[PDB]
C-alpha cells in the first residue's frame, strides 16, 4: 500500500508570501494525487485533482505540480482563509491512501 | 447491403459494447486487491482499447481472476472483430476479381 | 547568422506587464518549439514554457507561479512572451531558444535583461582613462573608459567597434543610488598607442543609445 | 492491376501518413503531461511503427485523452491495413486455384 | 519532474589536466542528457548531445559518457576558454529540466 509523506507537518508563512506544501508517495504515481483543505471543525474539500487540475469554485491562488513521486501544492501570497489542514491521496493503485496532513500557520 | 458489411458493422457495435462493459466490470474485479491499478473508469477504457488491439502496452493490466476473465472476453472479442474486417475485406475483393473475369 | 534576436532590455514598473519578442531565422519547421528560460543574477537556468508556431500550442512550468503567456507570429517568424504583474522577482536574464523536437536547444537567442524597477531609465555617461603625465610605459599601456550613472543594466562595452579583443576586462556593474557604474580596461603595445586609435563603443539599449569615446593622451 | 492490389498499395501509403502525422499529433498531445516520454518526434514515430504492428513493446505510450485518440487510430489503421493484405493475398491464392482446377 | 544534480558545483583544476563533471538524474532517463556551456555574460552553448553525441564546432577535447541516471561531462587537457558554468538537461519526461550548473575553475 502506498505510503503518502507530508513534510514538514507544520508550515508558517507570513501574510500575502508564497507557501508550498511537499507530498511524498513511496513508489511512483504518475499524476494520481488531489489536495483536500480541511479547516477547524469542517469536512474536507478538494483542492486540485491529478496534481495540477483546477476545480471550479478554488481561488485562482491554488496551484499543483510533481509527477511519480515529488508532489507541490501552492498558494501565491496567502490570507488567513487559508489557515487549515491540507492533506494529499493517492488513486493510483488499491486502496486509496491519505498523507498524514500539513497545517498552514500565518 | 451484404451480410459481411452488416456482420462488420454489427462487430464494430458489438466490440464498443464489450469495451466499456469491459472498463466498468474490470474496476468491479481489481477493487479490493491491493496493488491492482486498473481501478478507475477512464483509464480502465483505455486498457480495453489496448486489450482489444491486443497492443501490450504494458502500462495497465489486472491482477485479479475476474479481471483476468474480463480481459479475455475483451482480447477474444478484439481479436475476432478485426478478423471478422479481414474476412468482410477478403469476400469484397474475391467478389471484385469473379467480376474481373466475367464470372 | 544570428538565428534567434532578442531585444538586450526591458524596463518595467512593478505590477506592469511586458511582451518579450524572440524574431528566428535559418531553417524553420513545422516541427520547431520555440522556449523561454528564465536566469537570475548569479543563479542556473530555469524552463518557463514552450511553444509550437506552426499549431500555436503553449506548455508552461507548472512548478512556478504563471508570469507568463506564449504567442507566436507564424508570418513574421516572432514568438512572444507577455509577462504580466511583474515584481522584483521577475527582474532576470530571459532566454529565448530554439529545439527541433528532438530534445536539446541547439541554439539560443543573446537574452533580454528585464529589470522591475519604479527608477527613470538615464544613458551613461562615457569617460576616457588615459594614463597621467608621470606615467612610465612598458612594451604595454593600459587604456579605460568609464560608463557612470546609467539604468537599467546592461551596457555593452567594446574597442575600436569589436576588432579589439584581446587585453579587455570589462567590470560588472556596482549599483549606488539607483544608478549603475562601471569601467572597462584595455591593453595594447605601448608603441602602438596613440600612432594607432583607440575607441570605447558603448552601447545601452534600454535607452537606445550607442556613443563612441576615443582615448587620447592627456594634452 | 486488380483491385486488391491497388488497395494494399492504398492502404500502405494511407498507414505511412498515419504514422507521420501520429508522430507529429502524439508529441502535441503529450507534452504539457508530467511524466510522459512520448514527446520527441524521432521516438514518436518508433512508437507509431510498434504502435500500428500492435508490438506492444512497452518502452513508450501516450498518458493522455488526445494522446490515447491518436494512438487508438494509429493501432486500427496497423490492423486494417496488415488485414487488408491478408485479403488481397486470400484473393490471389483462391483466384490460382480457381485457374488450377480449369474454372 | 527529474531533478538533475551537478556536484560539486566548483570544480578546480591545473592547466593542461583532464576534469570531469557529474551529472545525476532523479530516475533512469537513458542517455537523454544534453551539455551546455555558458561562459560570463554569454548564452548557453549546446557542448554535447544525447550523453556522448559530438557537435560540429566543438573542440574534440569535450566529450560525455553515461546511461541511465550518472552522466559525466570529461574535457581532456582544460584550458582557459573552458572556464565557465557547465549545465546538463533532460529530454526523457515532461517538462524539460536543467541541472543547477557546476563553474570550471582553473
Amino acid at each position: 500500500d502506498i505510503l503518502l509523506t507530508q513534510s514538514p507537518a507544520i508550515l508558517s508563512v507570513s501574510p500575502g508570501e508564497r507557501v508550498s506544501f511537499s507530498c511524498r508517495a513511496s513508489q511512483s504515481i504518475g499524476t494520481d494525487i488531489h489536495w483536500y483543505q480541511q479547516r477547524t471543525n469542517g469536512s474536507p474539500r478538494l483542492l486540485i485533482k491529478y496534481a495540477s487540475e483546477s476545480i471550479s469554485g478554488i481561488p485562482s491562488r491554488f496551484s499543483g505540480s510533481g509527477s511519480g513521486t515529488d508532489f507541490t501544492l501552492s498558494i501565491n501570497s496567502v490570507e488567513s482563509e487559508d489557515i487549515a489542514n491540507y492533506y494529499c491521496q493517492q488513486s493510483n493503485r488499491w486502496p486509496f491512501t491519505f498523507g498524514s496532513g500539513t497545517k498552514l500557520e500565518i | 447491403s451484404a451480410l459481411h458489411w452488416r456482420a462488420a458493422g454489427a462487430a464494430t457495435v458489438l466490440l464498443v459494447i464489450v469495451l466499456l462493459a469491459g472498463s466498468y466490470l474490470a474496476v468491479l474485479a481489481e477493487r479490493g486487491a491491493p496493488g491492482a491499478q486498473l481501478i478507475t473508469y477512464p483509464r480502465a477504457l483505455w486498457w480495453s482499447v489496448e486489450t482489444a488491439t491486443t497492443v501490450g502496452y504494458g502500462d495497465l493490466y489486472p491482477v485479479t481472476l475476474w479481471g483476468r476473465c474480463v480481459a479475455v472476453v475483451v482480447m477474444v472479442a478484439g481479436i475476432t472483430s478485426f478478423g471478422l474486417v479481414t474476412a468482410a475485406l477478403a469476400t469484397w475483393f474475391v467478389g471484385r476479381e469473379q467480376e474481373r473475369r466475367g464470372h | 547568422q544570428v538565428q534567434l534576436q532578442q531585444p538586450g532590455a526591458e524596463l518595467v514598473k512593478p505590477g506592469a506587464s511586458v511582451k518579450l519578442s524572440c524574431k528566428a531565422s535559418g531553417y524553420t519547421f513545422t516541427s520547431d518549439w520555440i522556449h523561454w528560460v528564465k536566469q537570475r543574477p548569479g543563479h542556473g537556468l530555469e524552463w518557463i514554457g514552450e511553444i509550437i508556431p506552426s499549431y500555436g500550442r503553449a506548455n508552461y512550468n507548472e512548478k512556478i507561479q504563471k508570469k507568463a503567456t506564449l504567442t507566436a507570429d507564424k508570418s513574421s517568424s516572432t514568438a512572444f512572451m507577455q509577462l504580466s504583474s511583474l515584481t522584483s522577482e521577475d527582474s532576470a536574464v530571459y532566454y529565448c531558444a530554439r529545439e527541433r523536437g528532438d530534445g536539446y536547444f541547439a541554439v539560443w537567442g543573446a537574452g533580454t535583461t528585464v529589470t522591475v524597477s519604479s527608477a527613470k531609465t538615464t544613458p551613461p555617461s562615457v569617460y576616457p582613462l588615459a594614463p597621467g603625465s608621470a606615467a612610465q610605459t612598458n612594451s604595454m599601456v593600459t587604456l579605460g573608459c568609464l560608463v557612470k550613472g546609467y539604468f537599467p543594466e546592461p551596457v555593452t562595452v567594446t574597442w575600436n567597434s569589436g576588432s579589439l579583443s584581446s587585453g579587455v576586462h570589462t567590470f560588472p556593474a556596482v549599483l549606488q543610488s539607483d544608478l549603475y557604474t562601471l569601467s572597462s580596461s584595455v591593453t595594447v603595445p605601448s608603441s602602438s598607442w596613440p600612432s594607432e586609435t583607440v575607441t570605447c563603443n558603448v552601447a545601452h539599449p534600454a535607452s537606445s543609445t550607442k556613443v563612441d569615446k576615443k582615448i587620447v593622451p592627456r594634452d
